[PDB]
């Protein structure tokens, strides 16, 4: 159906910005789906980044992350990215990108609240060090 | 400025002709800051508007101005004591009011472009 | 809209008949209630207004009364000459109309 | 021989519809909107100018109308919403002596209010007057309801806010003017020979009434009798008066004023109760001076309908209150006084009076679908004496004509007092032959 | 006390416009009462068709025929009439003039709601053929 | 959908019922009890239009 | 998605777009001919006026008369067909002659 | 265009007449959407009602402008020196300002009417 | 007045300069009546910007003046046929966009304050 695959840097040093990128085979980025990015510290559970809506570009972000992050997308590429600045060891953790998804039988006003991430990449483990 | 403003208005029009100041400066000056607002800038525009008239025949600054347009015998034929010392200018008006457009391209598109390229054409020499 | 009211009713000379009338919250929960009075042939006569106010020309047989959405005119006493077509009516505020009843005939 | 001279500044205008600005020298009119009036205003004769007007074709009535219309909305906004009220209240008799005149006028009516927390309710009574409480059913169980419950929402008027009419002066912006007649038989078409131009108008006080015209102008010399047409019966009758009749109007209750909380900093007032008895509110006119006054009416209206015409005055047709009775705002109450006992006559060619009054607390002026207004109690006794300046009124229609009071317009009251007033604009460019030519 | 009487053509064909008058006597058209137009079909009750405020002009009309219905008054007959546009055969009825009346002691945010219908004329039965 | 409705007085409810689409109804739980809210009711006032 | 009651070409179907090789855009096509779509609610739905305060009403459903339907619009086939043959041709204009459009 | 603006306030009436080029460029350009745009008005009402009298006197179009109204040393008795030379425009102004509605009428309702009339006769001949 | 509106535009200066009044008369005339008011006030202020202009150089009520600012061939140094006769006012406006700063500043800050000092001192002989 939908593949998502993660790619980017492993390491990042302390103060540095981490540029995470999600390629997206089987459907387009500008599709009405907020196409997420969720991370797990190793030992944690998840925590859920931010998500940009492909067919506006509105974004979301996480209150305790949102001044560090940045969500975009590239159509012509058919990829997104997470741009998360000023990296510091609490950041360690496996990113995965994630397609919110939706249901387009029902209102942007409710799919909005939706937590459906039907499809997920296997996730690019990040060391802060 | 409201002191003698339309005292000559039933006097004729050669007496009211020595009156034009007096007119002429009472030309110029939350939803009821909005209304009476646009009618300021209302009477700024017809102000401007007349002055872009007069200054169009080469009238500007000018209350009284003579030109190089004939008068045609077909917009009146009055004499100069029947319109100067036995009518007003209301009356005037009504009898002219037909002809103004005519005149006033007279005005525009005949006079005062021409002088203004003869007044060009003679700076030259 | 329109005000339900009992297709006919009957009842014995002498005796009391009670003609209801049935609406919504938009007219007889709301405003108040008038009855008339119609003979075949003719224009339909004003028996009670304001819910149980007597027209002038009416007899001390006709009263009423509204309760809630509900109404209904009580006729004592009857004659043989109060066989007739009677119609309730309300204001209607939804509509912003008057609104009649079904009507009723009552024979004796 | 001639050629075409331009003269700007030439006395010369149009008839023309603009925006005027007011003037004027805590009031639900907002005097201090307006500009301060010249201490000293100019009016300048036309001499040998005469001018046509109509004051049925008169755009500053119109204005006044959408002014005074905005003016009181604008007061309003900011006052104290009486949304709580629309409750079911328990209203019995008022148990003080009542005259027969208004015995049933007043109830007692108890409710549960709302408070300054919104977990805590109160018990509340007030007395109201019949015209303000509609019953719920038929059953006589004392639940009623207030008359704007089922139609609009009602907001209470400031307590601080003054009703009283102030003058407004209405004043041309530049480019404009404004010309008055002086011809003092003019009756408000046609020719008038003697015009002056004005910087602004005469103070018109904002006075809204029916049937009479009070606090008005009067004619400089005889009644005149002004129509849009005398012989269209669907038009009204303005009759303007040469000399006032005083009319004392009162409110003859000594009532308190209670002031309940509704809401944070929210008061709603009420009458509470009346000190002393309870006795009808009323206005007095002098017979004899209402009885010239009419003659002198039917001798103006002889001299359209006829020199032996017997010219009868009968009372309002009827329908609702509003409509048959006189309305006024007298020191902030509201009278809807009953004068079909001055127009009871028959004019055939050849001690006081009392007219009853009622009171209503909500008011709904200018007929408005989903507003209406409270008038807060005003305490004490009510005395008002004003001057009755004129009349509205209709032909019956349908040897004889009676006439009615109408209650008109708004356009009616205001239309009496800007009659001899016209908007013009001024066209200063003019052109004309003369024998002087170009260089 | 007041006599309504209504006159007007006893025979409208379809699809053009019913115009029926009725002559108060006794009683102003320019008085604030509420001059109305019910009609009862063959066989029907009745059916309120509108009204105008004499006092006004202000017209109130049913809601399913407001728009083919116009409602009139000329003080200097005082006459008030009811144009009934794009007559069909559900317009055949017996139609009737009748004054709503009020009450005078009762402000118009009351007496506007009544329905007392206090005096009526004959009718006229109109056919649409 | 029922619903208790408020109405001309503060003291008065009434019970009214209409018929809404699926996408303006959103349920309150899972156990299908028939409680369902509007979808606007979480997030912004609504505001019906002039008819 | 679908432009409705617009102005058409003068001579062709236009494509029109800020940068025709950046997917982040929207391409817009004008079309030189119109095609009709007949779009209805087919149920006789009531309207129910329920006072909720002074004077302010709420238009509810209801109820429906008869049967209830789904709301559909129709397209003729051939008209649409045809429109999107004049697409294609345009949008190979700038994609390429042997281009598959999907 | 504020370079130069008021710089000459403190020079002399000699002096500061050859920046009158600077002034005249400064002087001519939701309640926030309301007060300001009353501002922006009222500074066109006064500009046109400066140039409305410098009209009214034959004097529009020009900074400077010579008329044929004679001093008064009833309005000023100071030299040519003590003026241009000797004080500021501010001073002057302080001097004469109970003279500027008599100067003004004279400037209007005694000459360039005259003038105009007068200029209105020689064209006829 | 939207008759023969910029029908010049593309026509060569010369045939373009007989047609100044056409776009002369089409320079001169609750949030929306706030905007669009602004938009008129805006109106109004430009059109006084060129004619305060137009003024301050002595071109005041004329849509042809001459000065005497020689003109430099830095500015442009294309013949008279190449600029009346095969060229248009927006090619012109083009050319000349990068010196219209310079020539204002000769028009105002070095003739006409020159020409008004100079009459000013021949009205005293
Ligand atoms: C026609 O004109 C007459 C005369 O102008 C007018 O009668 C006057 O009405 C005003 C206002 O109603 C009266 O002024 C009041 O007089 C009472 C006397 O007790 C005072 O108590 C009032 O003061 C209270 O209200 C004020 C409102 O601003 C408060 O500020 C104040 O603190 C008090 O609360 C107030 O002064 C005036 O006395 C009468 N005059 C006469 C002779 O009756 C009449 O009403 C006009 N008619 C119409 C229809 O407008
Ligand atoms: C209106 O009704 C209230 C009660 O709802 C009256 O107030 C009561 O008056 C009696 C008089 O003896 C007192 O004993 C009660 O304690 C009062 N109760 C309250 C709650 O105030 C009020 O007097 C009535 N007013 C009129 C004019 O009849
Ligand atoms: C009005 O006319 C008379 C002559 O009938 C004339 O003497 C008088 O000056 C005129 N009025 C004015 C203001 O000119
Ligand atoms: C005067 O007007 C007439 C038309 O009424 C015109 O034919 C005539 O040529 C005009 N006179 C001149 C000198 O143009
Ligand atoms: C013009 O002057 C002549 C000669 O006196 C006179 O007869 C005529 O009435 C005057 N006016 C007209 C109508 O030309
Ligand atoms: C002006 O023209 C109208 C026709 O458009 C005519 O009726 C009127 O009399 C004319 N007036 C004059 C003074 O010629
Ligand atoms: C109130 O007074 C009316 C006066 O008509 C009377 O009919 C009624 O019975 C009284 N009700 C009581 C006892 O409160
Ligand atoms: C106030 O509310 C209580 C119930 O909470 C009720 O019993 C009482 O009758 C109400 N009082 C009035 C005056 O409506
Ligand atoms: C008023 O006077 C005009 C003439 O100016 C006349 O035609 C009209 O009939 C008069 N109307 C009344 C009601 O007096
Ligand atoms: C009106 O006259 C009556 C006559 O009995 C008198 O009792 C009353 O006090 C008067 N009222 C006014 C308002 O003067
Ligand atoms: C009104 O009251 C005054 C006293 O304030 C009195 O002199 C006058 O006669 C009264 N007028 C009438 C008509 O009662
Ligand atoms: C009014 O005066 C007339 C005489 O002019 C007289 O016949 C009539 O009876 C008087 N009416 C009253 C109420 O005084
Ligand atoms: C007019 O007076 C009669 C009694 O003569 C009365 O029945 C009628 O109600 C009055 N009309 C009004 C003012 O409603
Ligand atoms: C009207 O006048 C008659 C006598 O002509 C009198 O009997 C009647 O009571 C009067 N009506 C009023 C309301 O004054
Ligand atoms: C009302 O009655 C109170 C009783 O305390 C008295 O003090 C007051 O003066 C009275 N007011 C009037 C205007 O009668
Ligand atoms: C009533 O008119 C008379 C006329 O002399 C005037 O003196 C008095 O002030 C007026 N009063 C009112 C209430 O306007
Ligand atoms: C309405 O409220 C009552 C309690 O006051 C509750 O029992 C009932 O279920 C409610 N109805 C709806 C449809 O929510
Ligand atoms: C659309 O086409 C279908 C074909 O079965 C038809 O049943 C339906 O009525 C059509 N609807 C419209 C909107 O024309
Ligand atoms: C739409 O309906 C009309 C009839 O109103 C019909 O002629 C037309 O063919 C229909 N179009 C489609 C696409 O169904
Ligand atoms: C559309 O037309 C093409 C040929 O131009 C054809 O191959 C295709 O099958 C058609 N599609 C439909 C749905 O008619
Ligand atoms: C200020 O005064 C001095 C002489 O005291 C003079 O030299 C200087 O130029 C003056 N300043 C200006 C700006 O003229
Ligand atoms: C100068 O002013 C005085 C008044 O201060 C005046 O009397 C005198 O005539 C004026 N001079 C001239 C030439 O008018
Ligand atoms: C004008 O010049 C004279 C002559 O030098 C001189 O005395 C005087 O002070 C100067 N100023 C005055 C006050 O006139
Ligand atoms: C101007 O006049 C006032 C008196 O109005 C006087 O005090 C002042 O000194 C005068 N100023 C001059 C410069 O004459
Ligand atoms: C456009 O250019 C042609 C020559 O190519 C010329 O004849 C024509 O007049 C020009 N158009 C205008 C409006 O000048
Ligand atoms: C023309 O401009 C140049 C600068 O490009 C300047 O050096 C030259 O002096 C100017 N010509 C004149 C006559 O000032
Ligand atoms: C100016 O005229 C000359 C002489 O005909 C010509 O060679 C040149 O091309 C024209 N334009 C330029 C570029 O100066
Ligand atoms: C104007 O100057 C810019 C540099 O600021 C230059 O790029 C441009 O080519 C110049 N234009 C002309 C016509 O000289």
């Amino acid at each position: 159906q939908v593949q998502l695959q993660e790619s980017g840097p492993g390491l990042v040093k302390p103060s540095e910005t981490l540029s995470l990128t999600c390629a997206v085979s089987g459907n387009p980025v500008t599709a009405g789906f907020d196409w997420t990015w969720i991370r797990q510290s190793p030992g944690k559970g998840l925590e859920w980044i931010g998500h940009i809506y492909g067919a506006s570009g509105s974004t979301n972000y996480n209150p305790s992350l949102e001044s560090r992050v940045t969500i975009s997308r590239d159509a012509s590429r058919n990829q997104f990215s997470l741009k998360l600045t000023t990296v510091t060891a609490a950041d360690t953790a496996v990113y995965y990108c994630a397609r919110r998804g939706g249901d387009h039988r029902y209102s942007r006003m409710l799919t909005f609240t939706f937590t459906n991430f039907d499809f997920w990449g296997q996730g690019v483990l990040v060391t802060v060090s | 400025v409201f002191l003698g403003f339309l005292g000559a208005a039933g006097s004729t029009m050669g007496a009211a002709s020595m009156t034009l100041t007096v007119q002429a400066r009472n030309l110029l000056s939350t939803v009821w800051g909005i209304k009476q607002l646009q009618a300021r800038v209302l009477a700024v525009e017809r102000y401007l508007r007349d002055q872009q008239l007069l200054g169009i025949w080469g009238c500007s600054g000018k209350l009284i101005c003579c030109t190089n347009v004939p008068w045609n015998s077909s917009w009146s034929n009055r004499n100069l004591s029947e319109i100067w010392d036995n009518m007003t200018w209301l009356q005037w008006d009504k009898e002219i009011s037909n002809y103004t457009q005519i005149i006033y391209g007279l005005l525009e598109e005949s006079q005062n472009q021409q002088e203004k390229n003869e007044q060009d054409l003679l700076a030259l020499d | 809209s329109v005000l339900t009211q009992p297709p006919s009713v009957s009842e014995a000379a002498r005796k009391s008949v009670s003609i209801s009338c049935s609406g919504s919250d938009s007219n007889i929960g709301s405003n108040s209630v008038s009855w008339f009075q119609q003979f075949p042939g003719t224009a339909p006569k004003l028996l009670i207004h304001f819910n149980n106010q007597r027209a002038s020309g009416v007899s001390d047989r006709f009263s009423g009364s509204k309760s809630g959405t509900s109404a209904s005119l009580a006729i004592s006493g009857l004659q043989t000459d109060d066989e007739a077509d009677y119609y309730c009516a309300a204001w209607d505020d939804s509509l912003t109309a008057a609104v009649f009843g079904t009507g009723t005939r009552l024979t004796v | 021989n001639l050629w075409v001279t331009v003269y700007y500044g030439v006395p010369v205008w149009k008839d023309a519809e603009t925006t005027l600005f007011c003037a004027s020298d805590h009031n639900v009119w907002a005097t201090h909107a307006c500009v301060p009036t010249d201490p000293n205003p100019q009016e300048i004769h036309l001499e040998n100018v005469t001018e046509e007007f109509n004051m049925w074709k008169n755009n500053m009535v119109e204005q006044m109308h959408t002014d005074i219309i905005s003016l009181w909305d604008q007061s309003l906004k900011p006052c104290v919403k009486l949304t709580p009220l629309c409750v079911t209240l328990q209203c019995t008799n008022v148990t003080n002596n009542i005259t027969d005149d208004m015995r049933g006028e007043l109830k007692n009516c108890s409710f549960n209010m709302t408070t300054e927390l919104r977990d805590k309710r109160q018990k509340v009574h007030a007395l109201f007057y019949k015209l303000d409480i509609v019953p719920i059913n038929e059953n006589q169980n004392t639940s009623y309801r207030l008359i704007n419950c089922n139609t609009a929402a009602i907001t209470q008027a400031c307590p601080k806010v003054s009703f009283e009419p102030i003058p407004i002066h209405y004043c041309a912006p530049a480019g404009f003017a404004i010309l008055k007649c002086k011809d003092k038989k003019f009756n408000g078409t046609g020719p008038c020979p003697s015009v002056s131009t004005v910087q602004c108008t005469h103070g018109i006080k904002p006075v809204v009434s029916t049937q009479l015209l009070l606090n008005g102008s009067l004619a400089e010399e005889e009644v005149m009798i002004r129509s849009k047409d005398i012989r269209n019966n669907a038009k009204n009758i303005l009759v303007q008066f040469n000399t006032p009749v005083q009319i004392n109007c009162t409110r003859p209750n000594n009532n308190t004023r209670k002031s309940i909380r509704i809401g944070p900093g929210q008061w709603f007032y009420a009458t509470g109760d009346i000190i002393g008895d309870i006795r009808q509110a009323h206005c007095n006119v002098s017979k004899a001076t209402w009885n010239e006054t009419l003659g002198k009416v039917v001798k103006q209206l002889r001299k359209h309908f006829g020199n032996n015409t017997i010219i009868r005055f009968a009372n309002s047709s009827g329908g609702d209150l509003e409509v048959t009775t006189h309305s006024f705002n007298c020191g902030g109450e509201f009278f809807y006084c009953d004068t079909s006992g001055l127009f009871n006559s028959t004019w055939i060619s050849n001690d006081s009076i009392t007219l009853p009054c009622r009171i209503k607390q909500i008011i709904n002026m200018w007929q408005r679908i989903g507003q209406a207004m409270y008038a807060p109690p005003i305490q004490g006794v009510i005395r008002c004496v004003s001057n009755i300046t004129g009349l509205i009124l209709t032909r019956d229609g349908g040897t004889t004509e009676t006439f009615r009071p109408s209650g008109g317009d708004m356009r009616d009251n205001w239309r009496s007092e800007l009659y001899k007033y016209k908007v013009v604009k001024i066209e200063p460019l003019g052109v004309a032959p003369t024998r002087c030519k170009r260089r």
